């Protein structure tokens, strides 16, 4: 079970903690989505699926920053939804390719301020993830552990739209 | 303002190595990452390498990696890209751009000046310059073109400027390309009465700095 | 990689139109693409960044548009200056790579080329090489056929030809086209015809030179 990052990263079969550095938008406005679409970063695939065949699921989220000053959302995976870092468990997604594979996560935000300036603490760590890996044939239970670095600091629309 | 100078340009036979130089001026550098973008003249951009406003952050593309380094020095305001193990034509225009890399996103905000480089097999050539000849026949008292070919010269930095600049009648600009192998060619165009056809001659004047030809063609009609 | 495609060719457009210049995306590309304007042979300029917010120095009549896979620069109104090679970018997946770039082309009147003939070269005669030019000049449109006949015969590889950019003041476009050929095969025939198949013209007209006439 290999994964490799887009930006070159790659994690052993085995386990292990890598980075990721995701791009984001430099303007967000009252919650239109500020995703990350980690369906482009993360690219996990199975060795032997004659008989080894791989189920990933998202183990649990957290997050840091400037998303805990004044921000929240939701995440995706795979065709449903949840909130922030998921309290529960989400179900597995079944590996099973000799080739290259999506990983289908995203993160949407949107900000509850109601007068601030700069968010999202560039170079620092958005969140973190945690993929666990089961199989079929093994007892076999890993983390690879991905942490979600800012590339940028957002800012949130200056002062105005207000009435006496 | 902010400006990004640039120097360092020079042909290389394949298996060499420059160092191409870039500066700053307006801003504080520390706080700014820098990347090297190339244009290829009126053609495929294509993104060179990229460097952190440190420097421990450092990823070049599939096309360059392996055959590039770079670095910078906060302080001497000066960037290096110091590039080696020349291969695939790679003939571009080479420009030393602040992209606002990670801490901010991708932009290549400003850019500056540029350099060119090119990769062939001959060395530094001068050029041959030989003016048109103008018919006084096909005039008809009407008007007549001329200008100033200028073949076989290597690299190709241009000027079109005519005789002492009192031409303002014609000369402005033309950029022509190449041909396969054997050498460089441009010329220019002056389109006027044929007052001049019938008693009047300029020159015109062209530059090539890498070979420093500073060539002044006079312009006589053939009979 | 992600291939940033976008339209090989230009989008025609006269003065007080809209322009929309299309890019396309095979991969998803997030968001976050950038569009730059570049004239001829010149550095470009952040001009909309992220495809939704404009940059300092950038007009009102710029703005842009685009998502997924998807996305589009726009001109309100297309003043005279603003009519150059225009770049689509993304940057967020590596290795991040450009866009093909968009020309911008005025649609003006039909101006059929000037075009005239010289064989002016017997000063490196002694070299061995003489260098007919042909020569049309201030042409509307920019695409022209040139042909060249050694005594009625085609050629192919003897010959070429160089066209310039649009200008500002009349917008037009200036074409050469050099015939090379050696002393011994060039002093062995005299009919050296530079047809020119053209818009302007309704029929090609060409026009040559003998050897031993002024």
């Amino acid at each position: 079970f290999a994964c490799k990052t887009a930006n070159g990263t790659a994690i052993p079969i085995g386990g292990g903690s890598a980075n990721v550095y995701v791009n984001l938008a430099p303007a967000v406005n009252v919650g239109q989505n500020l995703v990350v679409d980690l369906s482009t970063q993360i690219f996990c695939h199975n060795d032997y699926p004659e008989t080894i065949t791989d189920y990933v699921t998202l183990q649990r989220g957290a997050a840091y920053g400037g998303v805990l000053s004044s921000f929240s959302g939701t995440v995706k995976y795979n065709g449903s939804s949840y909130p922030f870092p998921t309290t529960s468990e989400t179900p597995r997604v079944v590996y099973n390719s000799r080739t290259d594979k999506p990983w289908p996560v995203a993160l949407y935000l949107t900000p509850v301020s109601s007068a601030g300036g700069v968010a999202i603490k560039a170079g620092s760590l958005i969140a973190v993830l945690i993929l666990r890996q089961t199989n079929n044939y093994n007892s076999d239970d890993f983390q690879f552990v991905w942490n979600i670095y800012a590339n940028n600091d957002v800012v949130v629309p200056t002062g105005g739209c207000d009435v006496s | 303002e902010v400006k990004l100078v640039e120097s360092g340009e020079g042909l290389v036979k394949p298996g060499g190595s420059l160092k191409l130089s870039c500066a700053a001026s307006g801003f504080t550098f520390s706080s700014y990452a820098m990347s090297w973008v190339r244009q290829t003249p009126e053609k495929r951009l294509d993104w060179v390498a990229y460097i952190s406003s440190g420097g421990d952050h450092i990823y070049y593309a599939d096309t360059v990696k392996g055959r590039f380094t770079i670095s910078r020095d906060n302080a001497r305001n000066t960037l290096y890209l110091q590039m080696s193990s020349l291969k695939s034509e790679d003939t571009a225009m080479y420009y030393c751009t602040r992209d606002t890399g990670y801490y901010v996103s991708r932009y290549f905000d400003v850019w500056g000046t540029g350099t060119t480089v090119t990769v062939s097999s001959a060395s530094t050539k001068g050029p041959s310059v030989f003016p048109l000849a103008p018919s006084s026949k096909s005039t008809s008292g009407g008007t007549a073109a001329l200008g100033c070919l200028v073949k076989d010269y290597f690299p190709e930095p241009v000027t079109v400027s005519w005789n002492s600049g009192a031409l303002t009648s014609g000369v402005h600009t033309f950029p022509a390309v190449l041909q396969s192998s054997g050498l460089y060619s441009l010329s220019s165009v002056v389109t006027v009465p044929s007052s001049s056809l019938g008693t009047q001659t300029y020159i015109c004047n062209v530059n090539h700095k890498p070979s420093n030809t500073k060539v002044d063609k006079k312009v006589e009609p053939k009979s | 990689d992600i291939v940033m495609t976008q339209s090989q060719k230009f989008m025609s457009t006269s003065v007080g139109d809209r322009v929309s210049v299309t890019c396309k995306a095979s991969q998803n590309v997030v968001t976050n693409v950038a569009w730059y304007q570049q004239k001829s042979g010149q550095s470009p300029k952040v001009v909309i960044y992220s495809a939704s917010f404009r940059s300092s120095g950038v007009p009102d009549r710029f703005t842009g548009s685009g998502s997924g896979t998807d996305f589009t620069l726009t001109i309100s109104n297309v003043q005279s200056e603003d009519l150059a090679e225009y770049f689509c970018h993304q940057y967020n997946s590596h290795p991040l790579t450009f866009g093909g770039g968009t020309k911008l082309e005025i649609k003006r009147t039909v101006a059929a080329p000037s075009v005239f003939i010289f064989p002016p070269s017997d000063e490196q005669l002694k070299s061995g090489t003489a260098s007919v030019v042909c020569l049309l000049n201030n042409f509307y449109p920019r695409e022209a056929k040139v042909q060249w006949k050694v005594d009625n015969a085609l050629q192919s590889g003897n010959s070429q030809e160089s066209v310039t950019e649009q200008d500002s003041k009349d917008s037009t476009y200036s074409l050469s086209s050099t015939l090379t050929l050696s002393k011994a095969d060039y002093e062995k025939h005299k009919v050296y015809a530079c047809e020119v198949t053209h818009q302007g013209l309704s029929s090609p007209v060409t026009k040559s030179f003998n050897r031993g006439e002024c």
